């Protein structure tokens, strides 16, 4: 049976630190998302992009920050919308690093095996935090601002209207387990210290921190869902999942790849995914 | 290699 002692006030002020560093780290955390989504807030109410019409619309609308009036834009609807989305994961990137480094022990990593583990957690996380941002009608967009739907998203030519639709797939499944902002921070910092991502050399260190986080999980699983018993099992799987969509993914980009030219990853994005798998 | 990521690390 469980117990408050020295060992559970560690994991929970553990938990703390990740919770305080994850609430710095990422401008839109789950409550303010799912605040939103509900209206259930002032602040705004996103401006909604259901159809061509609407997305025209949005655009002159919604103040996306990565848009100057003006660079040169693709004047395709599909293709400037990979393209927020591309800077948006290009700020992912940066938002987990800097989260990563929060994590008690992850700076004094070896260098290399640090960036290992962001090389190939970072795409899961992308994914896990998206699925915060969504309901089964649609994902907030432009840090809240705007909101598009699931079909429209869907109705994008092809091979565009296939990007979306299996994070959307996976959101609906993980957010029935009712993680909040506490529950997630942890499980990301799992996620990035998962110890068999290939290519790492020092692992050893690595699986120790994971195992801590893993503890602090399962105390925080515990303590924060009385009605679920098997959430932690169901949540590790969902890392499962996970690596299957980020596959998926890959699959779908290199589509882009020999077909749409003009088109080119950022670089970061191009370090990433080269020898990902 | 992963360049701009190990700047970001640094
Ligand atoms: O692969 C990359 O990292 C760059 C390309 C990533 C990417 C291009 C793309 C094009 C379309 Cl039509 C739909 C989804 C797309 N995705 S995504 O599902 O991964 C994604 C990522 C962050 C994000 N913030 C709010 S929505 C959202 C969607």
């Amino acid at each position: 049976h469980m117990q408050l002692n020295p060992e559970s006030a560690d994991l929970r002020a553990l938990a703390k630190h990740l919770y305080d560093s994850y609430i710095k780290s990422f401008p839109l955390t789950k409550a303010k998302a799912r605040a939103i989504l509900t209206g259930k807030t002032t602040d705004k109410s996103p401006f909604v992009i259901y159809d061509m019409n609407s997305l025209m619309m949005g655009e002159d609308k919604i103040k996306f920050k990565h848009i100057t009036p003006l660079q040169e834009q693709s004047k395709e609807v599909a293709i400037r919308i990979f393209q927020g989305c591309q800077f948006r994961s290009v700020e992912a990137v940066q938002e987990i690093t800097e989260y990563a480094k929060s994590i008690p022990g992850f700076v004094n990593l070896d260098l290399n095996d640090q960036v290992t583990l962001l090389k190939y957690g970072v795409h899961e996380i992308i994914y896990t935090m998206l699925a915060s941002l969504m309901n089964k009608d649609g994902v907030l967009i432009s840090e809240g601002q705007g909101f598009m739907t699931r079909e429209f998203l869907k109705s994008l030519r092809k091979p565009f209207g296939d990007f979306m639709e299996p994070k959307f797939e996976f959101a609906v499944k993980f957010n029935a387990l009712e993680l909040d902002d506490s529950d997630l921070a942890i499980f990301i910092a799992v996620i990035i210290l998962s110890g068999d991502r290939p290519g790492l050399l020092n692992v050893k260190p690595i699986e120790d921190i994971q195992d801590n986080l893993l503890q602090a999980l399962e105390l925080q699983l515990k303590l924060n869902h009385p009605e679920s018993s098997q959430l932690f099992a169901k949540l590790l799987q969902k890392m499962t999942d996970l690596r299957q969509i980020v596959t998926e993914h890959v699959q779908l980009l290199q589509v882009i790849k020999k077909t749409e030219t003009d088109m080119s990853l950022h670089p970061l994005l191009q370090e990433i995914y080269k020898d990902l798998y | 290699r992963h360049k701009i990521l190990h700047r970001l690390l640094q």
